[PDB]
RNA sequence: ACCUCGAUGUCGACUCAUCUCAUCCUCGAGCUGAAGCAGGUUCGAAGGGUUCGGCUGUUCGCCGAUUAAAGAGAUACGUG
RNA sequence: UACUAAGUGGAAAAGGAUGUGAAAGUGCUAAAACAGCAAGGAUGUUGGCUUAGAAGCAGCCAUCGUUUAAAGAGUGCGUAA
């Protein structure tokens, strides 16, 4: 993942997503995800 | 399974019957017994795996895309829209449409005619 | 919407109500490919070969000829054989698509206006 | 949505008692008590081989909840009176498994050497040493333990060699 | 070094006897030897008999083409 | 980077831009506009950056405007210096951003492009960006 | 395909199958190499000579520094 | 080494070749536990002296391991 | 320059340390155009510790031996 | 009487967000829309330029016809074509 301050979606399975109540995003290509926004 | 264009004569070239699991030869003889009228020109086949590619074959005539500009004495086309410098008389269109019939599943030769002048937009022609 | 619903709905029990010869089957997993084939095997006549929605086919059927509803919107798979004046060429295809399948169950319509069950269209095609 | 999703059911199989901590499903492949937080505000009817659960009230929570809940008795219900089945293929140079009594061990590459135990309520069959299946009632318990058994050996994307799930495939990886 | 390359050619020719498939050229146009193997470890063996008996010891260069005209 | 090429006074006020939207606040040639949210002072090499950014999205054929200017020039004094001795010196120019003001408008741009293109050159510039559409 | 070659077809032989394709001599040092690297030692190559062509643009800025 | 088997290699050595070759010793168990060998024309052989293999006992076919002469 | 100029003796060094984490190693994790080994990015983590010599009043700086690692600041660039 | 699930309250910026709720209208639908499932998703077409045969798909481009409810020289993957 990556720590940012603004995430768009890089693909269609690159989904926003919230664990914890922490906004991330998720997909299963391996160089889209980040974290904390 | 899959796709060749073959040729007309012997059925060597095309890394695509070689390895499917049917000797060169065994079929080899038949395609030159049956297709000798059908030699000079990329012709595409269709194969199909039954038990080891034994049986099920059939022709399909060549496409009036690349035919198209030497039926209608055209040398080469282009890639995009080009000048109109060939054109297919009424006589070689009903030709080529009925040669064609073969191939196709259309159910008229008007079918097939604008198939072609479908096709025929690539090298700036007119199919009629 | 609802109004090109209502408009084809119109349009195809207009044309269902003229013609006499049309019979529907479920039969299953039918391909492009073998639909291109079947309609080899159907081209000298005019009949459509297709499958149509079930609300549209039923209303078709509320104005055709003996009416039913229980298959001409339920069960499955509505696969669409109408002959219009003459089904024997269309008779062939049907046989043709009993061959691309295991077996026919026939399902709705008929051959000219007298309903009757598999107990004999079986025959009829072959 | 699932909410309305019917909820198919067979008393004669199975015996649901409602206590309202955890509720009592039981059947022929076994008995599962449901762990509850008081004051579900979904309410459940029981009709003549069928079950249905609404919500009382109309809230987000309560939307969720309905869900979750219609989630939670198809699974439940599914497991009691079908079950679960997970089949996994062990993939690698020499990597095999045996089970004695309750408890699986392994043979990997590690110099150290790697058991894992099994809980009750769970059957595991190893016809070939690469490949386990695990038999159940309790999905949620059969994925964890699959993840268990997983975090020492996970297939690695340089080469195929870990726990397939049996259709768990990748793009392969090689820098060579 | 023009020395060493000297007494490379020596051992070349004390060294052809030991495999007569071994195969080394010597191009007209740049009359260095032109080594043939095996593969790498090929290599590494000649190149090992050259710098241990003979003491002589080159590095890798580049292969060389007619490259008509 | 822009700069008239005779200025008569040197050492102007700078701006007292607090109040409402003055001059160009809507699009008068281009179909799609840039307008701000707060006054501030823009430097020229900002401005600069944000219309090649622009250019460099923009097509070989759309236009754009420029609805701004660096009319004045930046005065700080120079570095660890005590306070007093006079005012500063002139510096790089400066152009002054109002209250809801409209600065840059493009036409003949797919409107997608377009607001990519707004989207792009709004992070250059210090004042909040926001889009509008050709309004006649 | 990754080496911008001419695959003209493939024969096959008692027990393999032989692609006939071009290299250029340039392009052909070290092919063993990469065949035991793509082949794990059981594939073979036969080099022989048909024709000349004219060189890349690579190799005419190889020769004249 | 850790890898290894009887039956896998027994196998492929004719599914590669296919020359129809049978072995004739057994293997006792697996990589760790490999100290001695079932002949199939003599009896039990085992390996006592580890480091340093001088001496090998022979003993009688057990029961479990008979069928498999 | 607003307490202080009718009073804060001030820099480096020795002894003595301490606080914080924008974390150097040891710890772990995520990912990688990372085959493994050698890597890189980011995060959690302050529990611990993190050299001796040559030049020089000197911090710095340069070199050498290195060391698992020779962190970044502050405590009036701490300590009369 | 509502909003709030951050203890905002109890400091805060660009910027980011299917955030929470409400309002204004905007598409449909119970004749079952849509999500999913049993499927179908074909024929010229390996169209040629380029480039090996790059040619459903290294890339380019006219790219329209045919059966038909529906199909694209194919939505992508994926490949030697």
């Amino acid at each position: 993942m990556k720590v940012r301050a603004s995430v768009k979606p890089i693909c269609k399975d690159c989904k926003i997503i919230k664990r914890h109540q922490i906004v991330r995003v998720i997909c299963k290509t391996q160089k889209h995800k980040q974290r904390q926004g | 399974i899959a796709k060749i264009n073959l040729l007309g004569g012997q059925a060597k070239p095309g890394p695509a019957l070689a390895s499917v699991g049917i000797n060169m030869g065994e079929f080899t003889k038949q395609f030159n017994e049956k297709t000798k009228d059908k030699q000079g020109e990329m012709i595409p086949c269709v194969i199909t795996a039954y038990n080891d590619k034994s049986f099920d074959f059939i022709l399909k005539t060549t496409p009036v895309s690349i035919l198209l500009k030497q039926a209608a004495k055209l040398e080469k086309g282009a890639k995009n829209a080009k000048t109109i410098v060939g054109k297919i008389t009424m006589a070689k269109a009903k030709e080529i449409a009925q040669y064609k019939l073969v191939d196709l599943n259309a159910n008229t030769v008007e079918a097939a005619l604008k198939m072609v002048l479908g096709t025929a937009k690539q090298m700036g022609i007119e199919v009629i | 919407a609802k109004k090109d619903k209502a408009q084809q709905v119109a349009d195809v029990s207009h044309l269902l109500s003229t013609s006499a010869g049309f019979v529907i089957f479920d039969y299953t997993s039918m391909s492009a490919i073998e639909a291109t084939s079947i309609r080899k095997k159907l081209f000298k006549n005019g009949s459509k070969i297709k499958v149509i929605k079930n609300n549209i086919l039923r209303r078709a059927l509320k104005a055709g000829k003996f009416e039913g509803i229980d298959e001409t919107a339920i069960k499955g798979k509505l696969a669409v054989a109408v002959g219009v004046n003459e089904i024997v060429e269309t008779l062939k295809a049907v046989d043709g698509v009993v061959k691309a399948k295991e077996a026919m169950n026939f399902v709705c319509g008929y051959f000219d206006n007298r309903a009757f069950n598999s107990a004999d269209l079986e025959k009829i095609a072959k | 949505k699932i909410g309305n999703r019917t909820i198919t059911l067979d008393p004669a199989k199975v015996n649901l008692n409602f206590q309202k901590d955890h509720i009592a499903v039981k059947g022929p492949l076994g008995q599962i008590e449901l762990k509850l937080p008081p004051n579900l505000p979904l309410k459940f009817e029981l009709k003549d081989n069928n079950l249905q659960i609404t919500r009382n009230n109309e809230l987000k929570q309560s939307k969720i909840f309905h869900g979750t809940y219609n989630a939670l008795i198809t699974n439940a219900i599914i497991g009691v009176t079908q079950g679960f089945e997970k089949k996994l293929r062990l993939v690698g140079v020499g990597y095999r498994a045996n089970v004695e009594g309750e408890t699986l061990n392994l043979q990997l590459g590690y110099s150290h050497p790697i058991k894992e135990k099994i809980p009750k309520g769970l059957t595991v069959k190893v016809e070939k040493n690469t490949e386990i299946t695990i038999s159940g009632i309790s999905k949620e318990l059969v994925g964890q333990f699959a993840t268990e058994v997983r975090k020492w050996r996970k297939p690695e994307p340089y080469k195929g060699k870990g726990v397939l799930y049996f259709d768990e495939v990748i793009v392969r990886k090689a820098g060579k | 070094t023009k020395a060493d390359q000297e007494k490379m050619s020596i051992a070349l020719s004390k060294l052809a006897e030991e495999d007569p498939t071994f195969k080394t050229f010597t191009d007209p146009e740049t009359g260095q030897t032109i080594i043939a193997g095996m593969g790498e470890l090929h290599l590494d063996i000649l190149v090992d008999r050259m710098r241990r008996e003979f003491k002589v010891e080159v590095n890798v260069g580049a292969p060389q083409v007619s490259f008509r005209e | 980077m822009l700069q008239p090429k005779r200025t008569k006074y040197r050492k102007p006020h700078n701006v007292s831009y607090e109040g409402k939207a003055k001059g160009n606040s809507y699009v008068a040639f281009g179909e799609y506009g840039l307008v701000a949210t707060k006054g501030n002072w823009i430097d020229a090499r900002a401005i600069e950056s944000a219309r090649i950014a622009i250019s460099k999205c923009l097509g070989k054929t759309g236009k754009m405007w420029i609805r701004i200017f660096p009319h004045m020039s930046k005065t700080k004094k120079p570095l660890e210096v005590r306070m007093g001795s006079g005012k500063g010196n002139p510096e790089f120019w400066v152009a002054v951003v109002k209250q809801g003001t409209v600065m840059f408008e493009v036409a003949n741009i797919p409107e997608s492009q377009m607001i990519k293109a707004l989207t792009r050159a709004g992070h250059k510039l210090p004042v909040t960006w926001k889009i509008l559409k050709r309004e006649e | 395909s990754s080496r911008r070659g001419l695959i003209e077809g493939t024969e096959q032989r008692d027990n393999v199958q032989v692609i006939k394709a071009k290299v250029p001599l340039k392009e052909m040092f070290g092919y063993a190499t990469d065949l035991r690297s793509f082949s794990q030692g059981r594939g073979n190559y036969v080099m022989q000579f048909s024709h000349y062509a004219e060189t890349p643009k690579s190799v005419v800025n190889e020769i004249i520094a | 080494k850790t890898g290894a088997n009887f039956e896998r290699s027994v196998q492929s050595i004719q599914q590669r070749l296919g020359v129809k070759a049978v072995p004739i010793q057994l293997p006792i168990g697996a990589e760790n536990d490999f100290n001695g060998i079932i002949d199939l024309i003599e009896e039990k052989v085992y390996f006592f002296d580890g480091g340093k293999e001088e001496k090998a006992e022979e003993k009688p076919i057990p029961d479990q391991f008979k069928d498999q002469v």
